[PDB]
């Protein structure tokens, strides 16, 4: 999920 | 951890400092609105705000303390609620209008442009009139928005979340007290503020249904991120 | 015009006296079967809810058209917090009636139903973690009736709501809670109403998709209550 | 509406 990746960056 | 140790004042300023910026829309004044182009404007805007929201959330005390899966779930649950309370808040000083962006300030007649959109405008305008009637303060605003993030999906899962929520309750009371409200006015107002969240939830659910029917009717292309925030809800 | 006169203790007694009766199901098991029971139970409860609304202090002061609007907005919310309250003593189960206690898996007898059950079960768990009180329950439910459709000197209903907040706080003080504990518990209680609104919106959609597919006949009352949301 | 009637009754 994009959000899951977005929450890390 | 470090979140539960914050004073009330430290809570307030942490949350004020975390505030996302007000973003512009792609509004093009050389051409008329269509259903398709007004929806494009709103969805394009929502997509850009989401990236700010995600970074806002990470700055809300105690939020990064949670697993990645827990952050995803909360944001997936509250994102539209959070977009909507911001809108209502920006629209406070514009009675009869909704300030989507500084270059996109719409009344309900403009809302009628999109099928099914005016009903949601009307709810958002009324909530805006509620903020105006209560003279909602920005400090209170940021508290409420944080409560939505931590609360909305909290029973679709624990103790640490509740700890932060209680801490935000202390913060609201402190603000009201510091503003000279009586002990009774304080509890009364705390209740009025929180009751707002039932209406924000309502409007989110309706907007979610409406957004969904735009997607299913190919009215407008949604970003992959938006499609995923939306899918979370079905 | 006189609900603003009540004492905290009188507000509680009033709300308690106003409580609707607890009804039994027709139950003696398919998707049609179960849907009939739930909706048929719902139709009957709705009739009793109207008598109850009318005994909520401040409500009869409102025009007929405003009472209709408030009940149309809040009805499933009120139905559900009732259900959740009843099921609080039965972890993992939903007490629709005393002769209809349904575990989580029985929610799968009907399509889409289990997702709604899970939310109802989690709210019930939350009432239980909070040790929710009957006196608190009836205030919460009265708050839903007056609040859910209220945003639609027009300041009277808000005074009644304040009086009910005063009542919740009275209850807590009485229970020996500190000031900081009253406030936090009051917040805790009210944030639940956001989850209850959500469950009602989801319940409404599911009920409406059931009307279309046609698994079971709904009462006229139910259809109009439903169509106020469509 | 039926609800109208219930309320009056
Ligand atoms: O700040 C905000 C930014 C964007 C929006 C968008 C709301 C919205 C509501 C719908 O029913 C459909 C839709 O496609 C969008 C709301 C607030
Ligand atoms: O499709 C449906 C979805 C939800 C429901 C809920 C029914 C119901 C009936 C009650 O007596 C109390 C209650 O809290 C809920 C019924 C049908």
């Amino acid at each position: 999920k994009i959000l899951h990746r977005l929450l890390q960056d | 951890s470090l979140a539960l140790s914050l004073t009330a004042d430290q809570m307030v300023s942490a949350l004020l400092d975390a505030e996302p910026p007000i973003l512009y829309s792609e509004y093009d004044p050389t051409r008329p609105f269509s259903e398709a182009s007004m929806m494009g404007l709103l969805t394009n805007l929502a997509d850009r705000e989401l990236v700010h929201m995600i970074n806002w959330a990470k700055r809300v005390p105690g939020f990064v303390d949670l697993t990645l899966h827990d952050q995803v779930h909360l944001l997936e649950c509250a994102w539209l609620e959070i977009l909507m309370i911001g809108l209502v808040w920006r629209s406070m000083e514009h009675p009869g209008k909704l300030l989507f962006a500084p270059n996109l300030l719409l009344d309900r007649n403009q809302g009628k442009c999109v099928e099914g959109m005016v009903e949601i405008f009307d709810m958002l305008l009324a909530t805006s009139s509620r903020f105006r009637m209560m003279n909602l303060q920005g400090e209170e605003f940021v508290c409420l928005k944080s409560i939505i993030l931590l609360n909305s999906g909290v029973y679709t899962f624990k103790d640490h979340i509740h700890r932060v929520l209680d801490k935000i309750t202390d913060t609201l009371i402190h603000l009201m007290a510091k503003a000279g409200l009586t002990l009774q006015q304080q509890h009364q107002r705390l209740a009025q503020l929180l009751l707002i969240l039932s209406h924000i939830r309502h409007m989110s659910n309706k907007g979610m249904e409406h957004l969904y029917s735009m997607k299913c009717k190919n009215v407008v292309p949604l970003s992959d991120l938006l499609l995923e925030m939306l899918d979370a809800h079905r």
